[PDB]
C-alpha cells in the first residue's frame, strides 16, 4: 500500500501537460500531502491537522482545466468539476452553493464517508470579483456575496445535499477534510 | 477653464468642480465686481446652506472691487435675515460695497488678512435730464448714503458723524487699522 511520490505523479502529468514546471511541483505536494493528512485522521502525535488549498491563475488556453482532468485519473480519491459564474447568494434565482456537491457524489455513487477524503476544482473564479468598486444601494449578488458564502465551505462545516434530486431528507456532509482547487 | 477633484465618500466616487467642492463646506466665493446676476446666485447658495443646516456657520470671501449698490443691499438683508453666523474674510481688497458686506458679518467672526486693504467712500451716481428730474435721483441717493452710514456705524460701534467725515473721499485701511476701528475682530495671521 504504498503511495505514489511527487516525482512519481510529476513524471505521470508530464505526459499530458508542456511548458508547466512551477505549476507541476504545487499540486504534486499538495495531493501527496492530502493523503498523508487524511491517512493519519488526527490520531498519529500530530493533532489538528491544517488544510492547503490551492489557487491557479494564468492566462486562458494555457491548461488550468488540463492538470485538473488528468490528475483525476491517477488520483485514488474521487473528483469533480463545477464552475462558480452560474452560484448565487443563497436564495436567488440563479443556483445554490451545494449544488458543488450534489456533483461531487455522483462521482463517488453516494458514499459519504468517501466523498469527504475527494478534491474539488472550480473555475472562472474571475467572474465572482467585485463589480461596482467600493458597492452601493445595489446589493450585488454575483459578486461580493457569492465569496463570503463560500468562506465557511473552505473551512470546514456541515451542509445539505439533496439525496435523489431534490430541493424532505438532508444529509449530513463535512467539508473540512475537503481540498479545493 | 475649472480644475475637477474627486471626493471620497462612503457611497462612491463623485466628480466635482473646484467651487462645488468648496460649496458643500458651507464656503461661498464672491469674485469680482458685484453685479445683479452674481449677486442672485450667493443669494441662492447662503439660503440653500440654511435649510441644510442652520446651526453651522457659513464662511464668506470677499475678494471684489465693488459694485452697484443696489445688487449688495439685497445681501445685506439676507445675511442679517437668516439665523446662520455669516463668517467673513477679506481677501487681497474691500471697495466701498465689498466692505460693507465685510463689516456686515456676525460680531466676532470677522478677519482681514495681513496683508489686505479695505476702501470706502460715498455712493456714486449722475443723471442727464430736466432739472426736475435730477432732484428726485438727487434726493434719492442722498437717503442711501445716509442708509450706508447708518449700518456702518451699527457694525462698526462708531458715531454716525465720524463715519460721514470719513466716507466724503476714498479712504484706505490697512489691515491692523481695520481691526482698531472696530470694522473687523483679528488677524489669520498663522494657523493655529
Ligand atoms: N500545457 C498544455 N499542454 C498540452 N495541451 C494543452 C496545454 N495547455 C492547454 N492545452 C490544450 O488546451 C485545451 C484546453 O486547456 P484549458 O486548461 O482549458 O486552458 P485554460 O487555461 O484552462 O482555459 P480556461 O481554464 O477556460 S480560462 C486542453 O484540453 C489541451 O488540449
Amino acid at each position: 500500500s504504498a503511495l505514489p511520490t511527487p516525482h512519481e505523479i510529476r513524471n505521470h502529468l508530464d505526459d499530458y501537460v508542456i511548458g508547466q514546471e512551477q505549476a507541476k511541483k504545487v499540486l504534486a505536494v499538495a495531493v501527496y500531502n492530502h493523503y498523508k493528512r487524511l491517512r493519519n485522521g488526527d490520531t498519529s502525535n500530530g493533532v489538528e491537522l491544517g488544510k492547503s488549498n490551492i489557487l491557479l491563475i494564468g492566462p486562458t488556453g494555457s491548461g488550468k482545466t488540463l492538470l485538473a482532468e488528468t490528475l483525476a485519473r491517477l488520483l485514488d480519491v474521487p473528483f469533480t468539476m463545477a464552475d462558480a459564474t452560474t452560484l448565487t447568494e443563497a436564495g436567488y434565482v440563479g443556483e445554490d452553493v451545494e449544488n458543488i456537491i450534489q456533483k461531487l457524489l455522483q462521482k463517488s455513487d453516494y458514499d459519504v464517508q468517501k466523498a469527504q477524503r475527494g478534491i474539488v476544482y472550480i473555475d472562472q473564479i474571475d467572474k465572482i470579483s467585485r463589480k461596482s468598486d467600493n458597492p452601493s444601494i445595489t446589493r450585488d449578488v454575483s459578486g461580493e456575496g457569492v465569496q463570503q458564502a463560500l468562506l465557511k465551505l473552505i473551512e470546514g462545516t456541515v451542509a445539505a445535499v439533496p439525496p435523489q434530486g431534490g430541493r424532505q431528507e438532508f444529509l449530513q456532509v463535512d467539508t473540512s477534510k475537503i481540498l479545493f482547487i | 477653464l475649472v480644475p475637477m477633484v474627486i471626493e471620497q465618500t462612503s457611497r462612491g466616487e463623485r466628480s466635482f468642480d473646484i467651487y462645488s467642492r468648496l460649496l458643500k463646506e458651507r464656503v461661498i466665493f464672491l469674485t469680482g465686481q458685484v453685479e445683479d446676476h452674481m449677486a442672485n446666485l450667493i443669494v441662492a447658495q447662503m439660503l440653500f446652506l440654511e435649510a441644510e443646516n442652520p446651526e453651522k456657520d457659513i464662511y464668506l470671501y470677499i475678494n471684489s472691487p465693488g459694485g452697484v449698490i443696489t445688487a449688495g443691499m439685497s445681501i445685506y438683508d439676507t445675511m442679517q435675515f437668516i439665523k446662520p453666523d455669516v463668517s467673513t474674510i477679506c481677501m487681497g481688497q474691500a471697495a466701498s460695497m465689498g466692505a460693507f458686506l465685510l463689516t456686515a458679518g456676525a460680531k466676532g467672526k470677522r478677519f482681514c488678512l495681513p496683508n489686505s486693504r479695505v476702501m470706502i467712500h460715498q455712493p456714486l451716481g449722475g443723471y442727464q435730464g430736466q432739472a426736475t428730474d435730477i432732484e428726485i435721483h438727487a434726493r434719492e441717493i442722498l437717503k442711501v448714503k445716509g442708509r450706508m452710514n447708518e449700518l456702518m456705524a451699527l457694525h462698526t460701534g462708531q458715531s454716525l458723524e465720524q463715519i460721514e467725515r470719513d466716507t466724503e473721499r476714498d479712504r484706505f485701511l490697512s489691515a491692523p487699522e481695520a481691526v482698531e476701528y472696530g470694522l473687523v475682530d483679528s488677524i489669520l495671521t498663522h494657523r493655529n
